[PDB]
């Protein structure tokens, strides 16, 4: 179903093709559109870097103590952008299932409808929408002047816009991710909603 | 010499916790963090907490912005050539209308209460106070 998502990804990484007793593991907090997306898309980078499609349960334990919405049961967190951006499937029977956006480095919260096919084929290889919802314009900028990442790396902003950092480019550097997105989800303590 | 200083020692409530190789990186990262606090004015470090805050704004919100968001969604899988982000939002907008406080804000709040804590402390003077603060060597375990 992710034909128009990852053919507009050029330099692709797979770092790891997806097995079943590994979608199997998440049988418990998956859906149909994000088990088949793990069948048709490996855990690697995307979009020259941009994307990455990781292993949940790197992140699961860190941002399941993070409140979004009353009566949320689980929150599966399935893909990071290159600045250490979380994107997570939420189960919620009372609001209906849904992914958030949660941009780790202003603190906010993106409530996007659960429908995969929209997200990775139409909001993704859209500009303006990386623009527009994620905030991505930046990162083609941000790699010609710090570098390029590997997988497990991010751009981290130090000190974090969260403890009164610039957001200049001056203050960049890459680092390991999951310490990033631990260390900021214990800095913020509710991701409020993003103006949008 | 013939100067006047102002020499501000806050830590991070609560501690940050922890749950081989992983506790190396927090507190080689969290110490980057807190040298690069330091090197920064109260006036600099409150001038980017405020930007920060202004970033953000509910079950009726949330409700908003399921309606809109679905039917942009609607509207992009029906077409095959790409919409613009700008354009799309205010076509359902106007659709829908047509039927219509954890650790750095304790150090917000710790360091505010140190600037107001007699003497008082001014706008001006913030220009030239450095930030005094130790959290990374405070890693819970």
């Amino acid at each position: 179903m992710y034909e128009m998502f990852l053919f507009n990804s050029v330099n692709s990484k797979i770092t790891q093709n997806v097995n079943e007793e590994f979608i199997l593991k998440y049988s418990d907090y998956s859906c149909e559109q994000l088990n088949s997306l793990w069948k048709e898309v490996g855990l690697g980078s995307y979009y020259n870097g941009l994307f990455k499609i990781i292993e949940p349960n790197d992140l699961k334990d860190i941002i399941n103590q993070c409140y979004i919405m009353d009566d949320d049961e689980s929150l599966l967190p399935f893909m990071c952008t290159a600045f250490g951006d979380v994107f997570a499937y939420v189960k919620n029977k009372r609001f209906g299932n849904y992914v958030v956006f949660l941009n780790i480095r202003y603190g906010t919260s993106l409530i996007i409808p659960d429908n995969f096919v929209a997200i990775f084929n139409k909001v993704i290889p859209n500009q303006s929408f990386l623009k527009g919802w994620f905030d991505l314009e930046n990162y083609a900028f941000v790699k010609e002047k710090i570098g390029e990442i590997d997988f497990d790396e991010c751009y981290g902003y130090f000190p974090t816009l969260s403890m009164g950092g610039n957001e200049s480019i001056d203050n960049i550097s890459i680092v390991k991710m999951i310490p990033y997105i631990d260390m900021n989800v214990q800095m913020i303590d509710v991701f409020e909603r993003a103006d949008k | 010499d013939s100067v006047t200083i102002f020499i501000l020692v806050i830590h991070v409530k609560p501690p940050f916790k922890l749950k081989p190789h992983y506790e190396k990186e927090m507190r080689r990262q969290l110490k980057m963090q807190e040298d690069g606090i330091n090197k920064l004015t109260v006036f600099e470090w409150l001038t980017n907490r405020k930007t920060f805050r202004e970033k953000g704004r509910t079950a009726q919100n949330d409700a908003r912005d399921a309606y809109k968001r679905r039917k942009m969604f609607d509207y992009m899988l029906l077409s095959a050539e790409n919409f613009k982000y700008d354009e799309i939002t205010k076509k359902v907008e106007d659709e829908l209308s047509s039927l219509a406080k954890g650790r750095a804000q304790n150090l917000e709040d710790e360091l505010l209460k140190v600037l107001e804590g007699p003497p008082k402390i001014d706008e001006e003077q913030q220009k030239y106070i450095k930030m005094n603060v130790i959290f990374a060597e405070d890693l819970e375990i």
